[PDB]
């Protein structure tokens, strides 16, 4: 129907055409089949052909959600055509956005049928309406239905036929998106509803539908999951449901809704709820509950349970994001140009390695938020952050990966984010010296952990169910117990001199954090390292007794 | 100009890599920079039917905005086949020069068309602001830079221009990686500035323009130090004891059993071990075994380069280039001078410029880095202070040293 340059297509490289068999299907339909070719045949979006060259795709047909709509299964010709540029992934996020006055939002139909079908690939869209023996062979002339290539031509299409449009009216912006247009406009009303007249009317003239204003849409938007307002956007109703049983499906749709809404809601909160489906089952399981995941969600419906908004961006105005922790490996985020209206807001959790601290983790945040701040707004914010610079210029410098801290300024805010032990860099002189040491049995699994200490002093204690790990930070919990506020602990393992030289303030194994409390209470600690199994002196000995 | 014809390995189709997200400063300058290559008729707009990709950055070079291609997904599907067919050879005497200037040809390229049937796997995207519109979409009518079949397509060009003034200096090496003249002499820093500046006007007045100095005489692999003390400790002799033992992975001759006898009881840490006759005697042959290379290290030009970098502290990393483990072929330090002015990304970024130099002046080729900083932080500042055309290989090494002063 459109005057529109066609785009040359091709077929995969050293394939063919589809050629597939008709099935014979009820008449019922065949006939009311023949209702849709001819009153398509007559505005030129098919053609009848001949037996030349004869490619065939099935076709189908069902009612309607009054007027029964024709199939084509293109399954087969989708696999051997060429590929195409990918459409857009993504859409734009309202907090992103800026407010222009008048918003309208037109939505063109028929819209891949009012474009034209490059020529010389017609006939592979051939396909046949059947009979009870000959038969109807057609084929197309437009970009027809679910062809793999339809989407991207029709963007392309659609986009050089606004091209003109612009030039004449650099005053308006126009998103595109699928077979909607939303135009925008800083015009008054009167001359805002006379350019949207003028595009209708150029649109028109290339072969494409729109809505009347009897039927152009309003506000509140309703679009993608959202509620489009206009000085205000926010996610659709959440709704939570109340169940019993809880199957496997269900958590996942639960932390998908959750998930959504921390865009604007802030302090949601899905570590626990998420743990659970740790369990990587199918999908049909009725997972058990725990009681912190059944506490999470109690948390979380005292927030949804009053609605809250967010503001659209102001490009004169400041960026600006702030963090604060919520204790279990959680933290979250709003990002704001006014105090008390945010633009959106996010969470961010470290479930990637097993021991972590709460400064690496605090940058890992500032790293999210530099990532999307950039995606949705061009630009990275200024950082509002619960740390000191003391802090933190300790931490980066004596850390061994490279990182990049940008300005920020200290908001003074409980609870704040600290070093809580630092573990000493050369051997303390007046303190005793253990030499710990650990063994088990992998079969068995019992093992053993002890210490020998300078003092002439010697533990050794029995384990069950352990492993040379386990047993060999057990041996450097045993040492720190025992010894005075400054200890000097020597080691022949690297696993164990591995985690603590991390120096994690938080762990999923309950005894890294044992020894973590440890280390807090004590004043100073030295740990040190030996070739095992070298005859040093001191290693020898525990390794005999344990 | 008639085109030279351009294929892939058979069985391989054109890269399609996602273009990252970029500032709206940098993105203006690419809309820039483009705006005029489309006028001189360098790169024109494409379809919906053409499916690569291939990111675009923008970096500086100066006050004025670079245009830089990832051309590193279609190097190896084309010019795997274009180091065999059309491949440019490795001198093995620049490393050997005293001096080594490195001279900027890029501009030759863009005068030679490129073949009509292979421009459409140049395709590249300038990206939008929040999805507000699929971006740009361009393709290249010229030979690109960063392309690795650039200079093989132009060598002819460039062995006839450079010709002239190798038979008046036949003693100087000129080879030629991607975009970039190395140019080594034997002469007094005085006198190679000076050849130097003649083979830059004979270049200028053959039509080739360049924007208007390295000593690869002390690059060899760093021997291992003993830290010599006056006094020595129990934790001293551990830590040596502990050095020894590593090194015994490399120079399999080591014997510690003397020094390691020298602390039999258990013992206070900071106690004060005096060492006898024996122990100075295992640690003086251990420290000549030490400063002598290694046996049965040897190029392979099959495997590849990998540069393995860590950090040591007040701006100061050490590297390490091998290909089996253990075997290094080189290792080095590099220390900033930046003051305050200077930051870990900077530093890393330069150190990895610096080193991927040393690996082209060697070898010809560049290594492929096991880099330690978080993958996202690095996609998002690498581009801060990339000065150089080319661009290496990494991957980002999440696993810590717990070595270091190994090094
Ligand atoms: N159904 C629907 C719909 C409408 C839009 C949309 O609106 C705009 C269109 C052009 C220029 C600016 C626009 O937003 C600026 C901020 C604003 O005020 N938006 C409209 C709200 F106040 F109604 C943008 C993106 C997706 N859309 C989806």
């Amino acid at each position: 129907i459109s005057p529109i340059e066609t785009v040359p297509v091709k077929l995969k490289p050293g394939m063919d055409g589809p050629k597939v068999k008709q099935w014979p299907l009820t008449e019922e339909k065949i006939k009311a089949l023949v209702e849709i070719c001819t009153e398509m045949e007559k505005e030129g979006k098919i053609s009848k052909i001949g037996p030349e060259n004869p490619y065939n795709t099935p076709v189908f047909a069902i009612k309607k959600k009054t007027k029964w709509r024709k199939l084509v299964d293109f399954r087969e010709l989708n696999k051997r055509t060429q590929d195409f540029w990918e459409v857009q992934l993504g859409i734009p996020h309202p907090a992103g956005l800026k407010k222009k006055k008048s918003v309208t939002v037109l939505d063109v139909g028929d819209a891949y049928f009012s474009v034209p079908l490059d020529e010389d690939f017609r006939k592979y869209t051939a396909f046949t309406i059947p009979s009870i023996n000959p038969g109807i062979r057609y084929q197309y002339n437009v970009l027809p239905q679910g062809w793999k290539g339809s989407p991207a031509i029709f963007q392309s299409s659609m986009t050089k036929i606004l091209e003109p449009f612009a030039a004449q009216n650099p005053d308006i912006v126009i998103y595109q998106y699928m077979d909607d247009l939303y135009v925008g406009s800083d015009l008054e009303i009167g001359q805002h509803r006379t350019k949207i007249e003028e595009l209708r009317q150029h649109l028109l003239r290339w072969g494409l539908t729109t809505p009347d204003k009897k039927h152009q849409k309003e506000p509140p938007f309703l679009w993608m999951g959202y509620e489009l307002h206009p000085d205000k956007w926010t996610v659709q109703p959440i709704v939570l449901p109340e169940k019993d049983s809880w199957t496997v499906n269900d958590i996942q749709k639960l932390v998908g809704k959750l998930n959504w809404a921390s865009q604007i809601y802030p302090g949601i909160k899905v570590r626990q709820l998420s743990k659970l489906l740790r369990g990587t089952k199918a999908l049909t399981e009725v997972i058990p509950l725990t009681e912190e995941a059944e506490l999470e969600l109690a948390e979380n419906r005292e927030i949804l349970k009053e609605p809250v908004h967010g503001v659209y961006y102001d490009p004169s105005k400041d960026l600006i994001a702030e963090i604060q922790k919520q204790g279990q490996g959680q933290w979250t985020y709003q990002i704001y140009q006014e105090p008390f209206k945010n633009l959106k807001t996010g969470k961010y959790a470290r479930m990637r390695g097993a021991h972590t601290n709460d400064v690496k983790q605090l940058t890992e945040a500032v790293q999210k938020i530099t990532t999307e701040s950039i995606v949705i707004w061009g630009k990275t914010p200024k950082f509002k952050l619960p740390i000191q610079k003391e802090t933190w210029e300790t931490w980066w410098t004596e850390y061994w990966q490279a990182t990049w801290i940008p300005e920020w300024e200290f908001v003074n805010t409980p609870p704040l984010v600290k070093l809580w032990y630092q573990l000493e860099k050369e051997p303390i002189v007046g303190a005793e010296t253990f030499y710990v040491d650990g063994a088990a049995n992998r079969e068995t699994k019992l093992g053993k952990a002890g210490y020998v200490t300078n003092k002439g002093r010697q533990k050794v204690v029995p384990l069950t169910n352990t492993t040379n790990q386990k047993t060999e930070l057990q041996a450097i919990y045993l040492a720190l117990q025992d010894s005075g506020l400054e200890v000097n602990i020597v080691t022949d393992s690297q696993y164990a001199l591995g985690i603590i030289q991390a120096q994690p303030d938080k762990s999923e194994s309950e005894l890294v954090n044992q020894i973590i409390e440890q280390l807090i209470k004590k004043e100073k600690v030295y740990l040190a390292w030996v070739p095992a199994h070298k005859g040093i002196g001191g290693n020898e000995q525990v390794d005999k007794l344990v | 100009i008639e085109t030279v014809p351009v294929k892939l390995k058979p069985g391989m189709d054109g890269p399609k890599v996602k273009q990252w997200p970029l500032t709206e400063e940098k993105i203006k300058a690419l809309v820039e920079i483009c705006t005029e290559m489309e006028k001189e008729g360098k790169i024109s707009k494409i379809g919906p039917e053409n499916p690569y990709n291939t990111p675009v950055f923008a970096i500086k070079k100066s006050t004025k905005w670079r245009k830089l291609v990832d051309f590193r997904e279609l190097n190896k599907r084309t010019q795997d086949f274009w180091e065999v067919q059309l491949g440019i050879p490795h001198p093995a005497g620049l490393k050997k020069k005293k001096s080594v200037t490195v001279l900027d040809v890029g501009d030759a390229y863009f005068s030679v068309p490129l073949d009509e049937d292979f421009r459409k796997y140049t395709a590249f995207t300038i990206p939008s602001i929040n999805n507000e519109t699929p971006g740009i979409r361009y393709q290249y009518n010229v030979l690109p830079q960063g392309w690795k079949g650039s200079p093989a397509i132009f060598q002819s060009s460039m062995t006839k221009i450079l010709e002239p003034f190798k038979k008046q200096n036949p003693d100087i090496v000129i080879y030629q990686y991607m975009d970039d003249l190395y140019v080594g002499s034997d002469l007094e820093i005085g006198q190679h500035r000076t050849k130097i500046e003649e083979l830059r006007q004979h270049l200028l007045r053959w039509g080739l323009t360049t924007p208007d100095e390295l000593h690869p005489d002390k690059w060899t692999v760093q021997p291992i130090v003993l830290p010599e003390k006056d006094s020595w400790t129990v934790n001293d002799i551990q830590k040596l004891v502990g050095k020894l033992n590593w090194a015994s992975q490399i120079y399999p001759g080591i014997k510690v059993r003397q020094l390691s006898k020298l602390l039999r009881g258990t013992k206070a840490l900071t106690e004060v071990i005096p060492l006898t006759e024996e122990a100075e005697l295992e640690l003086a042959e251990n420290r000549e075994i030490l400063k002598e290379p290694v046996h049965g290290v040897y190029y392979d030009p099959s495997k590849d380069l990998i540069a393995e970098i860590q950090k040591q502290g007040q701006g100061q990393w050490t590297y390490q280039i091998y290909q089996e483990p253990f075997k290094n072929l080189k290792t080095g330090k590099y220390a900033r001078m930046r003051g305050a002015h200077t930051n870990d990304v900077k530093q890393l970024t330069e150190a990895v410029q610096k080193i991927t130099t040393e690996s082209i002046v060697i070898w010809g080729k560049t290594p492929k880095f096991k880099l330690p900083i978080q993958k996202e932080t690095w996609e998002t500042w690498w581009t801060e202070y990339w000065q150089a055309t080319w661009i290496p290989e990494w991957e980002f090494v999440n696993t810590p040293p717990l070595v270091k002063l190994w090094y």
